[PDB]
DNA sequence: TGCATCCGTGAGCCAAG
DNA sequence: TATAATGGGAGCTGTCACGGATGCA
């Protein structure tokens, strides 16, 4: 199973993927909480506190109270470079997309 | 500012949307001459219009339709509806539409064209030729090579000069 | 002189006035008789230029002899006739007409 | 020969008449052999009716028309550039509102073109064929919103060019939405002016989950219809006045107007089984008594919530079920042509009503025909459905007329094919072949008609079942639509059946095509044969069972590719349809009734029937068909033979014996040869060309016109200047070349003069005249001669003058004439191979004969094919073939292997016993032994696990035999091939890609008028392309030298070439290119759109790139 | 938009 | 509609006929303003399309004559059940009419085409993409001029260098134009008998090395 | 190695009377074997002349002497009422397979 | 500040036609 | 040059994905 070349040119165009990644804006640490109908992710700083919304089924890669880096993914899927740009800064950009056009 | 809106509208020079008699006799011709005609119709109507005082009605219904005439001449279909020649379907070609796409000037005959000194033909394996070599027909290197083959035919006997070698393989 | 860069800039209408080379007045072509240019339509040879190398269009000027020369009884300069594809004509308009590059070109740089 | 035939399925119904597709539409379009009162009013008299009566004071209708008899025959056409056509006569009548004043009159419209017995047309001289377009169906639909999972959009669609498209929507509002011409409005008004009332509507829709709600507005109950219809027309017409007559003539045109709506009788019966209702005409509405009465909209309303809300029996539909696609045949598509023309002229009528005296006015005097013949020229000489006709060969034709394209006008474009499209819908079953069609952008959007497929009054395309009922298997033939199949459990063909009675516990069976394992008690039918699934070229494909789809779609295509060869022959391995094809596609003549034969000659054959009466068959011999083969005839009984009707009399062009003769059959190994056949290239026998095998024959036209000068006549003469008596040798007083010669390129073929213009001498040529005292004379060489790489045999020489009788020309020719030159092509290297099963490959060497590797008997093969080019496609079928073709070529017989229904590994591997005996006995008997060679080869076979350990020479070499495999002898050297190959006979073609119309040169030539860059083509002596990426190529290997030649000397650069060829005659080496006129072209062209582009210098200051030339 | 309408509308002023 | 011009063409057309019959309308004749309008509208309009509809423009009296010979050729077609040869059309035209003339008013009717009409259905190509340039010269053309030019310099260089000139002065190939033998005869001070004279003798030289060398013959044809 | 028959111009032709055309009656030629007894002979111009309901096989073409046709039986050409027939068939020795578009004789 | 919607622009090369 | 004549017709339709400008709550 594959994704072939849309994902190459969905990755020299700089497309925000349909089925994009969330990921974190800073560090932190996970607090999970899932209510039998909605379900969050927040990462907490020292003192800053962000919230994740995201929909029930989508998978995750965080086991509660982990130490996650900016930019870091949550929930599988495929990252928007501009997020990993504004997040993490060009030397993750380049990385990213050169190792995800080689994939393919 | 001002220079975006048009008084002296140019002229392409003829040779480049010519008016061409071909084999039969018979005119083929640049669909650019149509677009001027009708913006040179239209304007001289208008010096008319105005001489002869007419209402505003007809004099504003006469710019539209200038306007429309120059837009229609330098990018044929951008507004509205595009200019056809009678009883076709097909778009007038503008200078808008030479110059860009696949088609257009760039890309057709630019960044890319046609070439002398060319030929085109079948390939066969041909598994005896070494890594740098391959068979060329005779005919074709004939003409491929024809201007050097008129001066070593001359430089050898086998024709008095470049004139002469070239009716000999005429 | 080398060729070094290529500048690319908005033309005003004294630009396009001195590019011409005359107002193109009438909207016919050749001659339906002679297939000849008609004189102040798109192919006159009195704005862009002789037809055959060096010969004027009535006939009085036919050789390099005269290069440059303007004939009287016609109009017509004796130079190469290549310059049929480098002579601009003009019109002009009775109304000034917007460029529509520059105003359907979104956004409109006018508006 | 006797033909061995295997397969097991007895066919209850022949092959339907292959062309019936074109025929019997253009039949029924025309209605021409019945008598006018008896026509229904369908083609073209349903056109006549739709345009007349005219009105408006002066009333003109339409009695009838009639269709007299071709001016010319079909071969006078063909020569003399014509239209084979019949005159339309249409009888009108002009009535006085008033006055009752009734003048009639025949008047004439023109011609319309005739199909010819085959199923083609005659356009301007060159045979055509109309292609039937795919479209989806006029009718009712209901498809899912793809934006809003539970909601779903009706569309009401008509036939093309009959209507608007009408959309149906649920809108998150609440409110139903209708969408027309793209506008949405509340479909809540043209209910209301329907006459409908809230009460009635409240009625009908309350059921429906509190959807009938989002449909009740309080402010349109308010109007009566009349204020309802002008609300509407302000809403679809924004500032035209809303006067009360105009409002009711658009909604009528909109909406019930049969001369502007239609769907089809298609479309009419679809909604009609669709809504569970009846339609009256093929409107949505009608116009009774003054008001507007519904015919479809409630009816699509209550479907529409129905199948939002969840009620049963309510479902989306398959658009590209072939029950939902249609095909518009000939007739069809030159009817809408026909209603256009019309609709021109009848605008035309009303014109000429208006104004002049309304008193002398007949039907004559109202009528310009010319919208209408023009129309009918536009349709059959530029139509994309026109196409130039393929005959190549017989069969190739045959295609042709079956395709089916979803293109052209009104279908889709190519920026408009998605998948589904092109997909094998499952409904193709039977209908359209799904291995015919192009590899390519076109891959699914022109497709072939089933072979046992048929389309129906409507459009639809059918297939035929047989009936079964409670397991017997009648012989009544049902043709269904795939509507119809849906309903049923259908078995497969091949189900095994003592005598008609099903005799298998458990039967292989489709239902709404899934494929399902049942009793002989579920089965309500059963396929008529696997024939029945493909296209006729896919079926004329032995083994096709064994081959990849991919393949076989090769082998499909490529024998329309076909060359008729001077000595066809069929395959030794047939299907079975190889008769039929040659028969239905007019190759051959037949015995038309019983007879004893007269006279047999070259040219004819003359036949005695029962009725004591003589028919002389005249023979088509060597004609150049549209692709310039030669189709031609020759006789196949002799003087004193007595025929039976469908008795075959003559053989067609690639024909032997009535049987499709597409190419020859060869003996191959398959084995590597010295890398000669790498990468599918193949090796061949120089005893091929000697023998003549693989020859074809070849004509083409040359044409010239001397027409009339402003500067003098240009003349047809022997008389022209400047050339040797060498030069003319071939050429009548005339000027034309003499039928016989041999020509040459460079030779005359007709001679001509024309007149040099105001050549006012330069110096030097006035005084090289003087040297020489010769007056250079008034006229100039401009004869037709042989293009570079052409030639032949002149063969026939057509003249035409005016002045002649008979003979008009366009305005201002004076002569016209033809020069036919035929060619015998002999194989060649660099010719293309192919055979049914996708291999193809070109020649890549010709050996002679003792090089070829031969049987120990010293008989040479004649073609070595790779194996390499067979486990990668996964076409196997090929070497069944060369199997059962090595049996074949021992016993001395040919097969009938029908698809999927043929000879099996064990029978061919009995016959292959046979043929050994036949092959190795003879050795034993004319007293040789086993040899030393071939018990080197046995013991390599023995190693390689191929015979058994201990068994005899001649039982091994037979263990080998049944295999296929023969021991086999290097001519080069005598050692053996160190294993045993394959070796049989295959059907091997040569197609139309033959080397010498490709090969090409140019040093240089014609340039363009614009772009002073080269002319593209053979045809035009042009110059190969040097695109955008063969110019990354260079850049990419910085050559930049060789760049910039392509980019200046080598094209467009003017001053640059005309030096560099100078120089290169002069051995100087080549000048510096300068700028390339093209990019003064586009200086020039910025200019005119008003940009100031200016080349500088580093400096910023101009640079002239005119040469001063363009400024003053 | 439709340069006839409009004319067919100041037209229909005087 | 149709007849080449635009509705609003058409539209403008008219509005200058409305203007002249204003000018020209006359109360006292009683009759309401449409009737003379209409006649000078029609023949705006008329004047237009006769004088504008074709790219090639065609002088109206010569385009009445254009029409009234497609009409006249329509009733032939109308009676004749196929369409009318020339020497038909000449006989229902009346007398001056024979078929040559028909067919030259025919040719004269051709209006031309567009270079850019589609080749093929595809969008990748152009009629008159066909259409090879005629006028400037070909590489062969003037490679040839020049070795001709080069030639025949070399054949004057075996003059003495006044009969070289004066052949040069005579023919053209210095300034342009021919002289007289009295403008050589003045220039090179003798009599025009004289320079006529020195004329002949380097033509007869010149003929004399072109028997002897060959060097000039394949350039004339 | 080459074919002159009477009233034909070109290798692409029938003849009235005559099932075959040139074509397959050229092919027929092809096969002809003929026996040259003399050594110092190098060419030959086998005559024949024939007409008349007829099936014409090789024996006859005119005899000449040091010269033999090893297959007489060889089939040529099918006449049928007032069929003619008059060729000049021209038989050379050499040796290996020369083509026709590589002697032109 | 956030969305839905709308208009314009682009969609492989060569070959023959 | 004079009866009166007073507002048009053909749309044409099986994509699709993106970017960037307008349009709303
Ligand atoms: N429309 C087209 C048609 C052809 N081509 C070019 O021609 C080749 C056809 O390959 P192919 O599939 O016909 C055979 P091959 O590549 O050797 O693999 P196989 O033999 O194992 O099957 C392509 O690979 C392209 O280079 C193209 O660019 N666009
Ligand atoms: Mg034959
Ligand atoms: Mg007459
Ligand atoms: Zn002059």
């Amino acid at each position: 199973i594959t994704q072939g070349l849309p994902r190459v040119i969905e990755l020299f165009e700089a497309r925000r993927p349909k089925a994009k990644a969330v990921i974190s804006e800073i560090d932190g640490v996970v607090r999970i909480e899932e209510t039998e109908e909605k379900l969050s992710v927040f990462v907490e700083s020292e003192g800053f506190s962000k919230e994740y919304k995201l929909p029930k089924e989508a998978r995750l890669l965080v086991k509660d109270g982990d130490y996650v880096e900016a930019g870091q993914p949550l929930t599988r899927g495929a990252i928007d470079p501009h997020q990993l740009l504004e997040a993490k800064g060009p030397e993750a950009v380049e990385r990213y997309l050169v190792e995800e056009i080689q994939k393919v | 500012p001002e220079w975006m809106i048009l008084e002296a509208v140019p002229v392409l020079p003829p040779d480049l949307r010519p008016m061409v008699q071909v084999d039969g006799g018979r005119f083929a011709t640049s669909d650019l001459n149509d677009l001027y005609r009708r913006l040179i119709n239209r304007n001289n109507r208008l010096k008319k219009l105005l001489a002869q005082g007419a209402p505003e009605i007809i004099i504003r219904n006469e710019k539209r339709m200038l306007q429309e005439a120059v837009d229609a001449l330098l990018d044929n279909g951008r507004r509205g509806a595009p200019v056809t020649n009678p009883g076709s379907d097909r778009p007038l070609r503008s200078l808008t539409d030479i110059l860009s796409g696949k088609q257009g000037r760039f890309r057709q005959n630019l960044l890319g064209k046609r070439v002398d000194y060319s030929g085109r033909s079948v390939i066969v394996v041909g598994p005896q030729l070494k890594l740098h070599q391959c068979g060329l027909p005779k005919r074709m290197a004939l003409e491929l090579f024809k201007p050097f083959l008129l001066k070593k035919m001359e430089e050898k006997g086998i024709a008095p000069n470049v004139k002469a070698a070239r009716r000999m393989l005429e | 002189k080398e060729v070094r860069k290529v500048r690319i800039a908005l033309a005003s209408p004294e630009k396009i006035r001195s590019w011409s080379y005359g107002e193109v007045e009438k909207p016919e072509t050749i001659n339906y008789r002679t297939l000849k240019p008609e004189r102040d339509g798109l192919f006159d040879e009195r704005i862009f230029g002789p037809i055959k190398d060096y010969e004027c269009a009535c006939g009085k000027y036919k050789r390099q002899r005269f290069e440059g020369k303007v004939c009287e009884r016609c109009g017509v300069e004796v130079t190469k006739s290549i310059v049929r594809r480098y002579r601009m004509g003009h019109i002009e308009l009775a109304t000034p007409a917007a460029h529509i590059w520059f105003v359907k070109d979104v956004p409109s740089k006018i508006g | 020969m006797e033909i061995k035939r295997f397969g097991r399925i007895r066919e209850v119904i022949p092959l339907p008449p292959l062309t019936e597709i074109q025929v019997e539409s253009y039949r029924r379009a025309l209605q021409a052999d019945v008598p006018p009162e008896k026509r229904e009013n369908v083609g073209i008299q349903a056109a006549f009716r739709e345009t007349f009566p005219i009105e408006e004071g002066l009333v003109l209708d339409f009695l009838e028309y009639r269709l007299g008899e071709p001016p010319f025959p079909q071969d006078e056409c063909r020569e003399k550039d014509l239209t084979y056509q019949a005159p339309l006569y249409a009888r009108l009548q002009l009535i006085h509102k008033d006055t009752g004043l009734i003048k009639e009159d025949e008047v004439f419209l023109g011609h319309i073109p005739l199909m010819t017995e085959d199923g083609s047309f005659i356009i301007n001289g060159a045979d055509r064929v109309i292609v039937s377009q795919i479209h989806r169906s006029p009718g009712v639909y209901f498809t899912p919103d793809p934006a809003r999972p539970g909601r779903y959009i009706a569309s009401i669609i008509p036939l093309p060019k009959r209507g608007p498209w009408i959309d149906l929507e649920v809108e998150p509002n609440g409110v139903v939405s209708m969408k027309v011409n793209k506008r949405k409005f509340p479909l809540v008004l043209l209910l209301r002016v329907l006459g409908y009332d809230q009460e009635t509507l409240a009625r009908e829709l309350g059921a429906y989950g509190e959807l009938v709600q989002g449909l009740m507005d309080e402010s349109v109950f308010a109007m009566r219809p009349e204020e309802a219809l002008i609300r509407l027309f302000t809403l679809l017409r924004p500032g035209d006045p809303p006067k009360r007559d105009k409002a009711v003539a658009y909604v009528y045109g909109l909406i019930a107007d049969p001369r502007r709506y239609d769907l089809g009788e298609a479309g009419r019966y679809k909604a009609e089984e669709k809504l569970g209702i009846r339609l009256s005409g093929r409107t949505l509405a009608r116009f009774e008594d003054g008001e507007f009465k519904d015919e479809v909209f409630l009816p699509t309303l209550r479907y529409l919530f129905a199948l939002t809300a969840g009620v049963p029996g309510h479902e989306v539909d398959d658009i590209d079920h072939l029950g939902n696609r249609r095909i518009r045949t000939v007739g069809e598509l030159m009817t809408d042509q026909f209603r256009v023309g019309l609709a021109r002229l009848a605008r035309g009528v009303r014109e000429r009503m208006l104004m002049g005296s309304e008193d002398s006015l007949t039907p004559a005097k109202l009528v310009n025909s010319r919208p209408l013949e023009a129309a009918i020229r536009e349709f059959f000489s530029r139509s994309q459905l026109s196409q130039f006709k393929d005959e190549t060969n017989p069969l190739s034709s045959l295609r042709h007329k079956r395709r089916i394209s979803a293109l052209g006008p009104g279908g889709l474009t190519r920026e408009r094919a998605g998948f589904d499209v092109r997909d094998v819908h499952r409904t193709h079953y039977g209908r359209i072949c799904p291995v015919e069609t192009p590899e390519g952008a076109n891959i699914g959007l022109i497709t072939s008609l089933a072979a046992y497929a048929r389309v129906d009054e409507l459009g639809f395309i059918r297939t035929p079942y047989r009936r079964v009922v409670g397991g017997v298997v009648t012989d009544e033939v049902v043709y269904m639509t795939a509507t119809e199949e849906d309903r049923y459990t259908i078995a497969q063909a091949n189900t095994p059946l003592e005598g008609n009675r099903i005799a298998a516990e458990r039967v292989v069976a489709r239902r709404k095509g899934e494929p399902v394992i049942v009793s002989p008690e579920e089965v309500e039918f059963m396929d008529v044969s696997p024939k029945q699934v493909f296209s006729v070229n896919t079926n004329l494909i032995p083994f096709l069972e064994h081959d990849d789809a991919n393949r076989a779609l090769m082998g499909s295509n490529m024998q329309t590719q076909a060359v008729p060869l001077i000595r066809a022959q069929a395959p030794v391995v047939m299907t079975g349809l190889e008769e039929r094809v040659v028969r239905d596609s007019l190759a051959a003549l037949y015995a038309e009734e019983d007879g004893e034969v007269a006279k047999v000659d070259g040219n004819r054959i003359v036949v005695r029937y029962e009725d004591g009466r003589l028919v002389e068959y005249p023979l088509r011999r060597f004609y150049r068909s549209n692709q310039g083969t030669a189709l031609d005839q020759r006789p196949r009984v002799v003087v004193g033979q007595r025929v039976r009707k469908g008795d075959l009399l003559a053989d067609g062009p690639a024909s032997e014996n009535g049987f499709l003769a597409l190419g020859q059959n060869v003996l191959v190994a398959i084995m590597p040869f010295d890398g000669y056949n790498f990468e599918d290239a193949i090796v061949i026998s120089e005893e091929l060309l000697k023998r003549d095998f693989y020859t074809s024959i070849h004509i083409e036209r040359y044409e010239i016109e001397a027409r009339d000068t402003k500067l003098g006549p240009e003349r047809i003469t022997r008389d022209i200047p400047h050339l040797s008596e060498a030069a003319l040798r071939d050429l009548d007083e005339e000027g034309v070349v003499r039928i016989g010669a041999e020509v040459k390129p460079g030779d005359i073929l007709v001679g001509r003069t024309s007149f040099k213009g105001e050549s006012e001498p330069t110096p030097e040529e006035r005084l090289l005249r003087s040297i020489f005292g010769e007056k250079a004379r008034d006229v100039k060489d401009t004869s037709l001669r042989v293009p570079p790489g052409e030639g032949g045999i002149v063969v026939r020489t057509v003249r035409l003058r005016r002045g002649d009788p008979g003979v008009e020309l366009k305005p201002g020719v004076r002569e016209v004439v033809r020069v036919y030159v035929a060619q015998k092509r002999k194989l060649q290297v660099g010719d293309k191979l192919a055979n049914r099963h996708g291999n193809k490959g070109v020649v890549a060497k010709i050996l002679p004969v003792e090089d070829m590797p031969h049987l120990p008997d010293g008989t040479p093969v004649d073609v070595i094919l790779n194996p390499l080019g067979v486990p990668s496609r996964m076409n196997l079928g090929q070497i069944l073939e060369t199997h059962l073709g090595l049996a074949g070529y021992f016993l001395g017989q040919r097969y009938i292997s029908p698809i999927f229904d043929g000879a099996k590994e064990p029978e061919i591997k009995e016959l292959l016993a046979q043929a050994f005996e036949v092959y190795f006995g003879k050795r034993k008997g004319e007293g040789f032994g086993v040899d030393k060679r071939e018990v080197e080869v046995l013991r390599r076979a023995e190693k390689l696990g191929l015979v058994t350990p201990g068994k005899t020479p001649e039982e091994q070499l037979k263990e080998l035999f049944l295999q296929g495999k023969v021991v086999l002898y290097d001519g080069r050297t005598g050692e053996p091939i160190e294993g045993p190959i394959v070796v049989g006979q295959m059907f091997i073609m040569k197609l139309y890609h033959m080397v010498e119309d490709k090969m090409h040169a140019r040093s240089t030539g014609p340039y363009s008028l614009i772009t002073q860059q080269p002319l593209g083509g053979k045809a035009q002596f042009g110059g190969q392309r040097f695109g955008e990426m063969e110019v990354w190529a260079l850049e990419a290997y910085g050559a930049a030298h060789t760049l910039q030649e392509m980019l200046t000397l080598k094209s467009d650069d003017i001053e640059g070439r005309n030096a560099a060829y100078e120089a290169i005659i002069k051995g100087e080496d080549v000048p510096e290119p300068s700028v390339p006129e093209s990019f003064r072209v586009l200086v020039k062209e910025l200019q005119a759109l008003a940009l100031d582009v200016q080349t500088l210098d580093e400096k910023d200051n101009p640079v002239d790139i005119f040469e001063g030339l363009a400024s003053k | 938009s439709d340069p006839v309408r409009q004319y067919l509308h100041e037209i229909g002023q005087v | 509609t149709g007849r080449g011009l635009s509705f609003l063409d058409l539209i403008q057309e008219g509005n200058q006929g409305l203007i002249r019959a204003v000018e020209k309308f006359e109360y006292k004749r009683r009759f309401k303003f449409s009737t003379y309008a209409t006649w000078w509208i029609r023949q705006a309009i008329n004047r237009a399309i006769a004088d504008q509809a074709r790219t090639i423009r065609i002088p109206v009296h010569m385009v009445e004559t254009i029409n009234k010979l497609s009409r006249t050729a329509r009733q032939l077609q109308q009676e004749l059940g196929r369409e009318p040869t020339y020497e038909e059309i000449a006989e229902a035209m009346g007398p001056g009419w024979d078929a040559k003339r028909v067919e030259e008013t025919l040719k004269i009717a051709q209006e031309p085409v567009s270079l850019e009409t589609p080749i093929g259905d595809e969008k990748d190509s152009f009629y008159g993409d066909f259409i090879p340039d005629e006028h400037l010269p070909s590489p062969v053309d003037a490679a040839t001029q020049s070795l001709l030019s080069e030639e025949l310099e070399k054949a004057l260089s075996k003059l003495s260098e006044r009969e070289a000139m004066v052949l040069k002065l005579r023919k053209g190939l210095i300034d342009g134009r021919e002289h007289t033998l009295e403008e050589v005869g003045a220039f090179f001070g003798v009599t025009r008998e004289r320079i006529r004279q020195i004329e002949n003798k380097a033509l007869r030289k010149l003929k004399y090395h072109e028997s002897r060398t060959r060097k000039l013959r394949d350039f004339l044809d | 190695t080459s074919v002159y028959i009477e009233d034909v111009l070109h290798e692409f032709s029938t003849i009235p009377g005559v099932k075959e055309d040139v074509v397959e009656i050229i092919l027929n030629l092809k096969e002809l074997v003929v026996r040259f007894l003399n050594p110092s002979l190098q060419t030959v111009t086998l005559l024949l002349k024939a007409e008349g309901p007829k099936e014409v096989k090789a024996r006859d073409f005119l005899p000449v002497a040091d010269v033999e046709i090893m297959n007489p039986d060889l089939h040529i050409a099918t006449l049928e009422e007032g069929g003619r027939l008059n060729m000049e068939v021209r038989v050379d020795r050499g040796v290996g397979y020369v083509p026709a578009e590589k002697h032109g004789i």
